[PDB]
């Protein structure tokens, strides 16, 4: 996923 | 005089019964081996010149995984042993419950024999060992691929284990009958191999060095024992094949005796057979567990 | 009770009789002992063989005859030494050699940098097991000369559901450039293009931030993504991490397949994973990674 | 005498043979269990020695 | 064992  | 045939007759009516119930187990044995026992062994993805390569990759569970020492043979499957002493242990000689023979021939002996490994009981992979001789060939070119050391265990049949570790240690091929040498022992088995059987003295004690012997089988006497008879070849007394002197110290391959404890009147000629190491149980003790493993020297 | 002495000759002949007897019994019994060792040398038959053909890559192999899929021993031009792998060959001649595959849940995939160099896992027959090839080896079997490679990606879920994703001129570098993924494009698949990044609603740029196309490999001691933290050891796995990732099929084997932030000790979804086509929620059951030689692939 | 030298006979041959069954008896119980490691299964047995041993001690008492 |  995205780690933003 | 006095009550005589009552007894010597009583002992030959029982013996003929023995002999009965050895002529079913014999009878029995056979039909079962009809069939063969199996095994299904998947094999490691990681690979090495041999198991100490192996270890440096990242197989550190013990089990049976693929080596290719040189491009010349073909690869072959070995038991790594990755936990004793920091592991990287490549078995070449096991015995822990007399599943195989080991009173075999020369080329036997060569090739190599037995089971390497068996299924860990519900598992894909075979995770345990068997017993096994990786073969003289293989030990052979093992040996000569740079320093190499050795490591022997042991364990009697009340759970007591000890060592016999060798710095150095080398067999040469074919054409020179094997020959083995080994030196920087230490451990606590007593350094048979070098010094022989410390329960002897002088001539005797020396004709039990193994250091420095050519390899006999039965079949082959390059032994340390000089006779006319050929009948009087260590191999062919003693089980199996071994740097046999006049005649040994240690029997790592000789026959498998339940129990421990055995005598004269057991063995089939009388010597000293059996998976005996005299530097610590002496001559008529047989190991429950034996073992000898490689790894490079550094 | 001591019967006469006219009794001791024939009494003295019984046994010399039946001593004799057991003698012969004996001999015989001795002769039947060496035919039953003759039956008692040869070990366990072990089900599982490696097959004697071999080649640069299963393709090559699948070239020169072989016909059913197991375990061949391969060496690509530039290898120092062939090495085992899984050899998947359909009724087209089609040899596909998988580096990847997951399907219980029974390995580990949480190794480090060497164990993800050289490979872990178990090679089987059947095709039944789980592991990773090793980086070194999938470098060697897609840089070979003028061959250009495709990688297809099956996916499984838990409901017997399977989709693909495939790409064109698959390559993975050498250790030197920390084994880097490069494609030259998706070629389709209904399971979705992952590796192109996934929208995840994160940022303006969660596309951007979980694609793979370029990513170098990461592991939890070697970090080469693109993230001031570590991804591969955040998810616990190696994979060619960016920030951190959209398809993740070296990630933890979820059973059931569904599963939440709470399942994990930080809170991301660490599973075996793939955005386009199940939700990062949702890890897969069945996972495989094979490639071959790109001209191979449907004219 | 007569029978006296036959008997003296079978007491150096039943001495014998109790000594070369003992062996036989081991030697089967060692080949029996190398087998396992190649057959489909090992004849599952236990050695009794003690019969053997106890004949020996008892045949050695009506010798003398 | 030896063979003396
Ligand atoms: C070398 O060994 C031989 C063989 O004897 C056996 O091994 C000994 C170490 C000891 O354990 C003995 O009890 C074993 O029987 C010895 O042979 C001797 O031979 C002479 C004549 O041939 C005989 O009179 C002796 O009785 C034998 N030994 C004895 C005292 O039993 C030999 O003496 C041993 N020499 C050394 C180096 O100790
Ligand atoms: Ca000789
Ligand atoms: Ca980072």
């Amino acid at each position: 996923g995205h780690r933003p | 005089i006095p009550t005589n045939l009552r007894v010597l007759r009583s002992i030959l009516e029982n013996l003929r019964s023995k002999i009965q119930k050895l002529e079913s187990d014999v009878s029995a044995q056979m039909e079962y081996c009809r069939t063969p026992c199996t095994v299904s062994c998947n094999i490691p993805v990681v690979s090495g010149k041999e198991c100490e390569e192996i270890i440096r990759k990242g197989g550190e569970t013990s089990e049976m995984y693929l080596i290719q020492p040189d491009s010349s043979v073909k690869p072959y499957r070995v038991y790594c042993d990755m936990n004793t002493e920091n592991g990287g242990w490549t078995v070449i000689q096991n015995r822990q419950d007399g599943s195989v023979d080991f009173g075999r021939k020369w080329d036997p002996y060569k090739q190599g024999f037995g089971n390497v490994a068996t299924n860990t009981d519900g598992k894909n992979y075979c995770g345990l060992p068997g017993e096994y001789w990786l073969g003289n060939d293989k030990i052979s070119q093992l040996t000569r691929m740079g320093p190499t050391e050795l490591l022997i265990e042991m364990e009697d049949w009340k759970g007591d284990k000890v060592k016999a570790h060798y710095g150095g240690f080398t067999v040469q091929n074919e054409a020179n009958k094997y020959q083995i040498s080994v030196n920087k022992y230490r451990g606590t088995a007593g350094n048979a191999l070098m010094d022989g059987a410390s329960q002897l003295m002088g001539e005797n004690r020396t004709m039990t060095i193994h250091n420095g012997m050519f390899f006999s089988t039965y079949d082959r006497d390059n032994d340390g024992w000089l006779t006319s008879d050929p009948r009087k070849q260590c191999s062919k007394e003693d089980g199996g094949g071994w740097w046999y002197n006049r005649c040994h110290a240690a029997n790592p391959n000789g026959r498998y005796y339940w129990g421990g404890q055995y005598t004269w009147d057991m063995a089939k000629h009388g010597t000293d057979d059996g998976v005996v190491w005299m530097n610590w149980k002496g001559s008529w003790y047989s190991m429950r567990k034996m073992s000898m493993k490689i790894r490079p020297f550094f | 009770y001591e019967a006469s002495i006219l009794t001791h000759d024939s009494s003295i002949r019984y046994l010399q009789e039946i001593y004799n007897s057991n003698n012969q019994k004996i001999v015989n019994l001795k002769e039947k002992v060496a035919q039953l060792e003759a039956q008692c040398q040869e070990p366990c038959k072990d089900t599982v063989q490696i097959h004697d053909i071999t080649g640069k890559d299963c393709q090559d192999i699948a070239n020169k005859g072989a016909k059913q899929s197991g375990l061949y021993f391969i060496k690509p031009l530039k290898a120092n030494q062939q090495f085992l792998v899984y050899c998947e060959i359909d009724g087209s001649g089609n040899g596909w050699t998988v580096f990847q595959k997951r399907l219980d849940g029974s390995v580990d995939f949480k190794k480090n940098w060497i164990q993800y160099k050289e490979g872990f896992g178990h090679l089987s027959p059947t095709g039944t097991t789980e592991f990773w090839l090793g980086n070194e080896k999938i470098h060697l079997i897609s840089t070979q000369s003028a061959i250009p490679y495709a990688l297809r990606v099956e996916l499984e879920d838990w409901n017997g559901r399977t989709s693909t994703a495939d790409y064109a001129m698959f390559k993975v570098g050498p250790e030197a450039d920390k084994y880097r993924l490069t494609y030259a494009y998706f070629a389709g698949g209904d399971a979705g293009d992952a590796f192109d990044g996934f929208d995840f609603g994160d940022a303006p740029s969660a596309k951007f931030f979980t694609s793979h196309n370029g990513m170098q490999f990461s592991t939890w001691d070697n970090d080469n993504d693109k993230f001031e933290g570590n991804c591969a050891e955040q998810d616990g796995s190696g994979w060619w991490m960016n920030k951190c990732h959209a398809g993740h099929l070296n990630g933890v084997y979820y059973q059931g397949g569904t599963y939440s932030k709470a399942s994990t000790p930080n809170g991301y979804d660490n599973g075996i994973i793939w955005a386009t086509w199940k939700t990062r929620w949702y890890s897969m059951k069945k996972t495989t990674m094979k490639i071959i030689p790109f001209n191979r692939l449907t004219i | 005498i007569e029978k006296v030298q036959h008997i003296q006979l079978l007491q150096k041959n039943v001495r014998a043979q109790l000594v070369d069954m003992k062996r036989l008896e081991v030697d089967i119980d060692i080949k029996i269990r190398s087998c396992r490691g190649s057959c489909s299964r090992a004849l599952a047995r236990e050695v009794d020695l003690k019969d053997y041993e106890d004949q020996q001690k008892q045949l050695e008492q009506v010798i003398a």
